RNA sequence: AUACCAAAUUUUA
RNA sequence: GAGUAAAAUUUGG
RNA sequence: AAAUCUUU
C-alpha cells in the first residue's frame, strides 16, 4: 500500500517519478571521517574482512608499458570519444539476463575533454596522470600502423598507405542514389534508412555497424532492399588518391565523394584527429567530399554554417574552399543540414554581426581573418609593450604563434593566425 | 608562503572556513544590499540594453526534462494549514511529488500544460489553483554555504518551491538554447579550463585585456530584467509567471516572512542573466559573472564600461584589472600565448580523512597537476612519499589497522611505500587498485557509505532491471510494476540465473575482441 | 513515438484477444503491454498479422518506418487507412467523440497573461541609480599595505604572551608533569569531575565579543603536526588528558549548568575548550609540585575543531616550498629583522593559519594574486580589498589577517615584482 | 523562427 | 541545515 | 568561561 501512501491521489506515475523515490537516502555524518572509521573499529572490521576474503577475488589489471616521447605545449583539451553500446548489442545483452539499467547506461556515445600540456610527435593520447612521461593508449602488421597515420613512412601500393586501389583487409561505404553500398572484398550489402533505422540486409555486417554509427541510426534488418546500379566492383579496382590525414573519430577516411574507408583491425581513431596544426589540412582534404561529421563545433551547428555563409559570401576561391572544407568537416551525415554553402540560403542576420568567430573542437576562427588570408598567408602581430620581458625569445624570421620580442622594433609581440602553425608547409 | 611564490598562486592549500552562524545575518544583508540597489543608490538594476535581436522560440514545442525535477538536494514545501503559511525543508523528489499529488497530474509536463491551458486563476487544477501556485512558489528558505575559500563570511543560499523549479527548468533550458544560438562563442557547456582557453584565443588581437568581475550579481538582475530577456526570447506566459513570482519573493528567515521585491536570490537565473549581456553585444566572453573582454584604445574602454553598465553588469572595482601579459577567468590563468601560468595556480590539499581516501585524493590531485605543467614528475612523486609518511604517522594505531603483511601500506602495518608513477600503471598489489584515482571505492568510502546508510519504514517495490529502449517519461501503476517485476523474474528463470549478473562495460569490452 | 496520442492508441485496442486469449495489439505506450527487448516502430503492433500501426493527421507525417501502416484520421468526417480491416477497427472504437489535443508552444499565451502583466506593471519598480568614473590606476604600493599594516596594529595592538600559538613548542615538561599540570589547572579552574572525565559549566554569557588583539609569533612550531593531530583527536576524546610525543592538550566540553538535572555528556553541537602547555614566563602560568608551565586556552565548535585537525602541515609547506623565493628573517611582529629575524617563524605563522578557522588569509592570498598578476586597477577600490578586518572576529583570525598583510608587505620589500 | 539517471569526491561561478 | 549552474572521476541502478 | 544570540 506505499504506492498509495507516496503518490496520494494518484494511480499511475512516471518511471522517472517512481525511480527517482526508490533512492535509499543517506544520513550525512555529523562526525569527521577519521572518527566515524574509529567508531566500533568498523574501519578495522572492513580492513580485515576486505584482505580475508574480497582481495584474493580482485582480477589482476595489465600493467601499462608503452611510451612515447613527449614535449612541454601548450594547454590543451585532449577529446577522448568512448562509444556506447549500440541498440542491438544492449537487446541481445538484455535478452541474455544482464542487468537492463547498467545496459542501458552504457547505450550513449560518451565525449570527454581533459586538460592536458604535453604534446607527443605523433598527437596521441595519453594515460591519467602519464602525460609527462608518454605513456599512451595507443598500443604498437605494418599496414594497420599505416593506416591510421597521415603520412605513412613505407607505402605499400595501395589505398591504406597511399595512393592506389584496395587491399584485402579494406573495406569501403559509399553512397549512390539513394542507397549505401558497403563492399569488403567478398560480401557487398546494400543499406537504406526508413525513418530513423538503417535498414540492411544483414546489420550485423562490420561495414553496416560503421555506417550505423556514422550515420547515427539504429540497425535493422529489412530482406526486401536492393538497388539498381552498384559500381562498387569497378570502384573497388580502380585507384583514388589518399589525403594525407589522420583518422577521423569514426576510424575512417575519406577517398572520394561519400566515400569512406575502413580497416577491419582498427576500430577508433587512437589520436586527436583535429588539432591547430592540422585543423585546415584536412578543411581542405574534404572541400568537395560533402559533410563528414568528423568535428565538433562548440555552439550550435546552424549558427555556425550561417556564419560560414556570410563569410563565404564575401572572399576569393582559396577563402571558399577552405570554408567549404569546415562546413563539410562540421556537418553531420545524412541529417536535416545544408552544408554545401551554394545552395544555402544566406542569412542576414549572421552579416550583420561585425566579426564572424567559429569554435572547433576547442580551436576559435574567425572567418573575417580567413576570408583576407590570415591563416595561411600572414600572420597577426599586435603590440603588446615597448619594453622588453624577461624569458621571452626574439623574434623568428617566420614566427609561430606566441610571444616574442622584436629588436627591430624593440617590442613585444604577440603572433596568431600564423601560417607558421596553421599551414606549417613542411 | 603564498605571498612567496614564484608565479601564481590562489591559496587553495588549506580547506575552506567552516562556519555554525545562522544564516539570518547573511540572507539579512543580501535582502538589505537588494533593496537599496531597488532605491537606485549603489548600483544599476534598470536594464537599457537593446534584445530585440534575439531569436524568438515561442513556436518551439513545450518539453520538460523530468531528471531536472527530481534529485536529492533540498527545496521548500509550502502548507497553507490555518490561514497561515508553513515553510517546511524537503528533499527536491519529495516536494514536486507533493506538488503532483496536490494537483492530479501524472507527469510535470502534463501540469504545465494544464497549468498554461486553463482560462482564470481561480479555476481549480485539483487541490489547487494557478493563483494558488503563484503565491506558493515565491516563498523561499534560507541557509549558509560554507567552505568557500576566500570568503569568511560564509554566503546565504536560498532553497525554492517545487513549481518555481520546474518554471525555472524550462526558461533556463529555453535561455541556453538562445545562448547556444547567438553567443560569439558559445561557453556555456565549457570548463574552466577550456572558458580560459577559448578567452585566450580570442583576446589575441588586442593589446590590453580586461580580466572583470561583477559585485552584487544576483542582487542587481530586476525581475523586470529576466522578464525582458524571456519576452524577447518568447517565454509567453511562463516568462510572466515567474518574473510574477520573483518580484513578489519572499524568504522566511528565523521565524519571520521578509519581502525581497528586487534580485533574483543568488543564481536562480545564471543562463538568463548571462543572456541579458550577450543579448545587447558580441564584445566579451562570459557566463554569469566572469567575462574576459579585451580592448585596444581607452575609448574603447569606456565603450566596454557603457555596454556593462547598460546591461546591469556592474563592474567589480575590487577584483577586476587590466592586464597586457596575462588573462584570467574562473580562477584559470593563462599566458597571451596560451601557455598555462607557471605556478601553483588552483591546485589544493588534501585534508585527512582517511587512510587509503586521503591517498585517492592525494593521487587525483596530483595526476591533474603532472598532467599540466603545474609542477613536474619526480616532484609528485616525492609529495606522494611524503604524503604516505604523514599518514603513516597519523593511522597506524591499532585503532584502524591490526596488520604487518609487507604489501600494506605503512600506514596500515605493511612497509610498502609505493611509487606515484608505479601506483599510476596498475605496477602495484592489488591491494592498492582502490587507490589509483580511476579505482574502486575504498574501503573508508564504502565504510562511510554503509554507515550513512544504516540510518533510519516501507520501500516501494524495485522497479530494476528495465528494458534498456524503454522511455523513463512513460507512466506506470502499482499493477504495472509488479506485472513488469514478475515478467522479468520469469524471463530471468527461462535463462536459469538469479538475480541479473552486474555488467560491467570495461570488462565486457575486454572481452570483445 | 509521441505521448499526445498515447491515450488514443489505448481506445485502439480495447480488449481485442487473439490465438483464445493472448492479447493482438500491444501499445507502445504501455509498460506492460510492451514487447520488452524489442524496438518500436509504431504506435501500436499487430501481433496476429505480425505488423506496425501508426496514426497520423491529414498533411503530418510521423517519423516512422515505410512498413508501418498508417491510420490516417481525416478531419472531416472518416478515418482512411490502406488496410481495411484498421480502418473498420478505428471506425468502431473512436466513434466516441475523441480528440488528439494540440501541441502546447513554449510561448503560449494564457488567458491570465495581461492580468499577471497588469499586476506586476503596478508593483514597484528599480530606480537607475548613478554610473560610476572609474579611474584605473597603478596596483598599490608598499607604503599601502604598510598603511594597512599600521592601522591595523593601531586599533588593536598586541598581546603580552603568544597563547595557544605558543603551544607548537615544547613545554619543558615530560608527561607525567604535563598531565599532573593540566589536571590540576582543570581542579583549580573549578571544573566539574564525572565519569572519569572534566566538564566547564557556564550559566550566563556577557553576550559580547572578547577581546581582539594581535599574537606576538613564536620563535618556531616544531610540534605544529603533533598539536593538529591532538586537536582532531581530542574531537572526542573529550574530558581527559590526550598524550603525543612531545606535548599533550585537554578538550573540556563546554556545557550548560541546570543545578541538578544538567547535561551529562556532550552532544554534536557541544562547544569544546581546548587547553594546552607552553613554557612559562607570561600571565597564564601555572605552577604544581614544582612544575611550572603556562596553560592556555582555545574555545571551539565542532566544526572548527574539525577544520583545524584536518590540515596537514607537511604537505602544505613541502607544496609551498616547491616554488617559493627565499623567505627573510622576520622579528616578534612580523617585521623584516636581518640582525635577529629567525627564519622558523614563517613555520608558525603557517600554522597559525591552520589555527584559523576563517581562513582569512585566502581571501588576502586571492587578492595578492590579483595585485601580482594586474597592469592597472581602479582607483580608491583595488586597495580597498585588504581590508577585511570587517569580515573577521577573533584574536585567531585578526592575527592571522594581520601577519598575512605582513607577509604582503614582506614580499613586496625584499623580492620586489 | 525552427531544425543517459542518481549518489559520492575535486574544482569552477 | 546546507540551494542554482558547469566540468571531470568513481559506485550503483 | 570564550574565536560570545552559540556552547539547547
Ligand atoms: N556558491 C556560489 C557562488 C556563486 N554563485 C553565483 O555567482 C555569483 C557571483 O558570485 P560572487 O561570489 O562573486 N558574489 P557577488 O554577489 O558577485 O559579489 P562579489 O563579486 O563577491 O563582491 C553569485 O551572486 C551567484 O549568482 C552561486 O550561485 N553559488
Ligand atoms: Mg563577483
Ligand atoms: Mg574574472
Ligand atoms: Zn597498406
Ligand atoms: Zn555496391
Ligand atoms: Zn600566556
Amino acid at each position: 500500500s506505499q504506492f498509495g501512501k507516496s503518490f496520494k491521489g494518484r494511480t499511475e506515475v512516471t518511471i522517472t517519478e517512481y525511480r527517482s523515490h526508490t533512492v535509499k537516502d543517506v544520513h550525512r555524518s555529523l562526525l569527521t571521517a577519521d572518527k566515524s572509521l574509529r567508531k566500533s573499529f568498523c574501519f578495522r572490521n572492513a580492513l580485515n574482512q576486505f584482505l580475508d576474503k574480497d582481495l584474493p577475488l580482485l582480477p589482476i589489471r595489465p600493467k601499462l608499458e608503452s611510451r612515447v616521447a613527449v614535449k612541454k605545449s601548450k594547454l590543451r583539451s585532449q577529446l577522448s570519444f568512448r562509444p556506447g553500446l549500440t541498440q542491438e548489442e544492449a537487446i541481445d545483452l538484455y535478452n541474455k539476463g544482464y542487468d537492463g539499467d547498467s545496459v542501458s547506461g552504457a547505450l550513449q556515445d560518451r565525449v570527454v575533454n581533459e586538460p592536458v600540456a604535453y604534446s607527443s610527435a605523433d598527437n596521441d593520447k595519453f594515460h591519467r596522470g602519464l602525460a609527462a612521461l608518454g605513456y599512451t593508449l595507443a598500443d604498437r602488421d605494418t599496414c594497420e600502423s599505416g593506416f591510421v597515420r597521415a603520412i605513412p613512412t613505407t607505402p605499400c601500393g595501395f589505398i591504406c598507405c597511399g595512393p592506389g586501389s584496395f587491399k584485402d583487409s579494406l573495406g569501403f561505404v559509399i553512397k549512390i542514389g539513394e542507397f549505401w553500398h558497403m563492399y569488403d572484398g567478398f560480401q557487398h550489402f546494400v543499406a537504406v534508412e526508413d525513418a530513423k533505422f538503417l535498414a540492411s540486409k544483414s546489420p550485423s555486417f562490420w561495414l553496416a555497424k560503421r555506417l550505423a554509427k556514422r550515420l547515427n541510426l539504429v540497425p535493422k534488418e529489412d530482406p526486401s532492399v536492393a538497388a539498381a546500379e552498384c559500381p562498387c566492383k569497378k570502384v573497388w579496382e580502380a585507384s583514388f588518391a589518399r589525403a594525407p590525414t589522420a583518422l577521423d573519430p569514426f576510424g575512417g577516411r575519406a577517398f572520394c565523394d561519400q566515400g569512406w574507408v575502413y580497416h577491419r583491425d582498427v576500430g577508433y581513431a587512437t589520436a586527436n584527429h583535429i588539432s591547430q596544426e592540422t585543423l585546415f589540412q584536412q578543411a581542405l582534404s574534404v572541400r568537395n567530399l560533402g559533410p563528414q561529421g568528423s568535428a565538433n563545433v562548440s555552439g550550435s551547428i546552424h549558427t555556425a554554417l550561417d556564419r560560414l555563409r556570410a563569410a563565404y559570401s564575401r572572399g576569393t576561391p582559396a577563402s571558399r574552399s577552405i570554408l567549404q572544407g569546415l562546413a563539410n568537416l562540421i556537418t553531420p551525415v545524412g541529417e536535416n543540414f545544408e552544408c554545401d554553402l551554394d545552395k544555402r540560403k544566406l542569412n542576414i542576420k549572421a552579416l550583420r554581426s561585425p566579426e564572424r568567430y567559429i569554435t572547433i573542437e576547442g580551436l576559435v576562427v574567425n572567418l573575417d581573418d580567413v576570408v583576407r588570408g590570415f591563416y595561411l598567408d600572414k600572420a597577426k602581430v599586435t603590440v603588446l609593450s615597448r619594453s622588453k620581458w624577461m624569458g621571452y625569445e626574439d623574434l623568428p624570421q617566420k614566427p609561430p604563434n606566441g610571444t616574442f620580442y622584436c629588436r627591430k622594433r624593440k617590442a613585444m609581440l604577440l603572433i596568431s593566425c600564423s601560417p607558421g602553425t596553421y599551414a606549417k608547409k613542411r | 608562503m603564498w605571498a612567496f611564490q614564484e608565479g601564481v598562486c590562489k591559496g587553495n592549500l588549506l580547506s575552506g572556513p567552516t562556519s555554525m552562524k545562522a544564516p539570518d545575518s547573511a540572507a539579512r544583508e543580501s535582502i538589505d544590499r537588494a533593496s537599496e540597489i531597488m532605491t537606485g543608490k549603489s548600483y544599476n538594476a534598470v536594464h537599457t540594453g537593446d534584445l530585440s535581436k534575439l531569436p524568438n522560440q515561442g513556436e518551439s514545442p513545450l518539453r520538460i526534462v523530468d531528471s531536472d525535477l527530481y534529485s536529492e538536494r533540498s527545496c521548500c514545501w509550502v502548507i497553507e494549514k490555518e490561514g497561515r503559511v508553513v515553510c517546511k525543508s524537503t528533499t527536491l523528489t519529495r516536494g514536486m511529488t507533493s506538488l503532483l499529488n496536490t494537483t492530479k497530474c501524472s507527469s510535470p509536463s502534463e501540469l504545465i500544460c494544464k497549468v498554461l491551458t486553463v482560462e482564470s486563476l481561480s479555476e481549480k487544477i485539483g487541490d489547487t489553483s494557478v493563483e494558488e501556485l503563484l503565491s506558493h512558489g515565491r516563498y523561499f528558505k534560507c541557509a549558509l554555504r560554507d567552505q568557500e575559500r576566500g570568503k569568511p563570511k560564509s554566503r546565504a543560499i536560498f532553497l525554492s518551491h517545487p513549481f518555481f523549479r520546474l518554471l525555472s527548468s524550462v526558461v533556463e533550458t529555453h535561455a541556453r538554447s538562445v545562448l547556444s544560438k547567438v553567443s560569439a562563442v558559445y561557453t556555456a557547456t565549457a570548463s574552466a579550463e577550456q572558458r580560459a582557453m577559448m578567452a585566450a584565443q580570442v583576446v589575441e588581437s588586442r593589446k590590453h585585456v580586461l580580466n572583470g568581475d561583477c559585485t552584487k550579481y544576483n542582487e542587481a538582475i530586476d525581475a523586470d530584467t529576466l522578464l525582458k530577456v524571456w519576452d524577447a526570447i518568447g517565454m509567453g506566459s511562463i516568462g510572466v509567471m515567474l518574473a510574477y513570482m520573483v518580484r513578489r519573493k519572499c524568504v522566511l528567515i528565523k521565524d519571520t516572512l521578509v519581502e525581497c521585491p528586487g534580485g533574483m536570490l543568488m543564481g536562480m537565473f545564471n543562463a538568463t542573466a548571462t543572456l541579458a549581456l550577450q543579448g545587447t553585444t558580441d564584445r566579451f566572453l562570459s557566463f554569469s559573472d566572469d567575462f574576459i573582454t579585451s580592448f585596444n584604445s581607452p575609448a574603447e574602454l569606456r565603450e566596454i564600461e557603457d555596454l556593462l553598465f547598460a546591461s546591469c553588469h556592474n563592474l567589480s572595482l575590487k577584483k577586476s584589472y587590466i592586464s597586457v601579459a596575462s588573462l584570467e577567468i574562473n580562477s584559470c590563468t593563462l599566458t597571451r600565448d596560451g601557455d598555462l601560468a607557471t605556478g601553483l595556480g588552483c591546485t589544493a590539499g588534501v585534508p585527512f580523512r582517511g587512510p587509503l581516501v586521503t591517498l585517492k585524493q592525494t593521487a587525483a590531485m596530483l595526476s591533474g597537476a603532472v598532467d599540466s605543467g603545474v609542477m613536474p614528475f619526480h616532484s609528485a612523486e616525492r609529495l606522494f612519499q611524503i604524503k604516505q609518511q604523514e599518514c603513516a604517522y597519523r593511522y597506524n594505531n591499532p585503532t584502524y589497522t591490526t596488520r604487518n603483511e609487507d604489501f600494506l601500506p605503512t600506514c596500515l602495518g605493511g612497509k610498502t611505500v609505493i611509487s606515484f608513477q608505479s601506483l599510476l600503471t596498475w605496477d602495484c598489489h592489488p591491494f592498492w587498485y582502490q587507490v589509483h584515482p580511476d579505482g574502486p571505492d575504498t574501503i573508508d568510502q564504502k565504510v562511510l557509505s554503509v554507515l550513512a546508510s544504516k540510518t533510519r519504514r516501507t520501500r516501494l517495490e524495485a522497479l530494476s532491471d528495465l528494458d534498456p529502449l524503454v522511455p523513463h517519461r512513460l507512466l506506470v501503476s502499482e499493477s504495472d510494476v509488479s506485472k513488469i517485476r514478475a515478467a522479468r523474474q520469469a524471463h530471468l528463470k527461462s535463462l536459469g540465473l538469479e538475480q541479473p549478473t552486474n555488467f560491467n562495460y570495461a570488462i565486457y569490452k575486454a572481452v570483445q575482441p | 513515438m509521441d505521448s499526445r496520442f498515447a491515450q488514443l492508441t489505448g481506445v485502439f485496442c480495447d480488449d481485442f484477444t487473439y490465438s483464445e486469449g493472448s492479447r493482438r495489439f500491444l501499445s507502445s505506450y504501455s509498460t506492460v503491454e510492451r514487447r520488452p527487448g524489442v524496438p518500436v516502430e509504431g504506435d501500436c503492433y499487430d501481433c496476429l498479422k505480425n505488423k506496425w500501426i501508426a496514426f497520423e493527421l491529414e498533411g503530418q507525417p510521423r517519423k516512422f518506418p515505410k512498413a508501418t501502416v498508417r491510420c490516417i484520421l481525416n478531419n472531416d468526417a472518416t478515418y482512411v487507412c490502406s488496410e481495411q480491416e484498421y480502418q473498420q477497427i478505428c471506425k468502431v472504437q473512436f466513434k466516441d467523440y475523441l480528440e488528439i489535443d494540440g501541441v502546447v508552444k513554449v510561448g503560449h499565451k494564457a488567458s491570465y497573461d495581461a492580468e499577471l502583466r497588469e499586476r506586476l506593471l503596478e508593483l514597484p519598480h528599480p530606480k537607475s541609480g548613478p554610473k560610476p568614473r572609474i579611474e584605473w590606476v597603478a596596483p598599490p604600493r608598499l607604503a599601502d599595505i604598510s598603511k594597512e599594516t599600521a592601522e591595523l596594529k593601531r586599533q588593536y595592538g598586541f598581546f603580552e604572551c603568544s597563547k595557544f600559538l605558543a603551544c607548537g613548542e615544547e613545554c619543558g615538561l615530560d608527561q607525567e608533569a604535563r598531565e599532573l599540570i593540566l589536571n590540576e589547572y582543570a581542579r583549580d579552574r573549578e571544573f566539574e569531575f564525572r565519569n572519569g572525565g572534566w566538564i566547564q559549566r557556564y550559566t550566563v554569557a556577557s553576550h559580547k565579543p572578547a577581546t581582539q588583539k594581535i599574537l606576538p609569533l613564536p620563535a618556531s612550531a616544531p610540534l605544529a603536526r603533533e598539536l593538529l593531530m591532538l586537536i582532531a583527536r581530542s574531537t572526542t576524546q573529550a574530558g581527559k588528558v590526550l598524550h603525543s610525543d612531545n606535548t599533550s592538550i585537554l578538550a573540556v566540553p563546554v556545557m550548560r549548568d541546570s543545578g541538578k538535572h544538567s547535561k551529562r555528556r556532550p552532544t554534536a553541537s557541544t562547544h569544546h575548550l581546548v587547553v594546552g602547555l607552553s613554557k612559562p614566563g607570561c600571565e597564564h602560568d601555572f605552577e604544581f609540585d614544582g612544575y611550572r608551565a603556562a596553560v592556555h586556552v582555545m574555545h571551539l565548535d565542532p566544526k572548527q575543531s574539525a577544520n583545524i585537525g584536518e590540515q596537514d602541515f607537511v604537505s602544505t609547506r613541502e607544496i609551498y616550498k616547491l616554488d617559493m623565493l627565499e623567505l627573510p628573517p622576520i622579528s616578534r611582529k612580523g617585521d623584516l629583522d636581518r640582525a635577529s629575524g629567525l627564519e622558523t617563524r614563517w613555520d608558525v605563522i603557517l600554522l597559525l593559519e591552520c589555527l584559523d578557522s576563517t581562513r582569512v588569509s585566502q581571501a588576502v592570498a586571492q587578492h595578492f594574486n590579483r595585485h601580482r598578476l594586474a597592469l592597472s586597477v581602479c582607483k580608491d577600490e583595488f586597495r580597498k580589498g585588504y581590508q577585511l578586518a570587517s569580515e573577521i572576529r577573533g584574536t585567531i583570525p585578526l592575527s592571522s589577517l594581520y601577519y598575512s598583510l605582513c607577509a604582503v608587505r614582506l614580499r613586496m620589500t625584499v623580492h620586489p615584482f
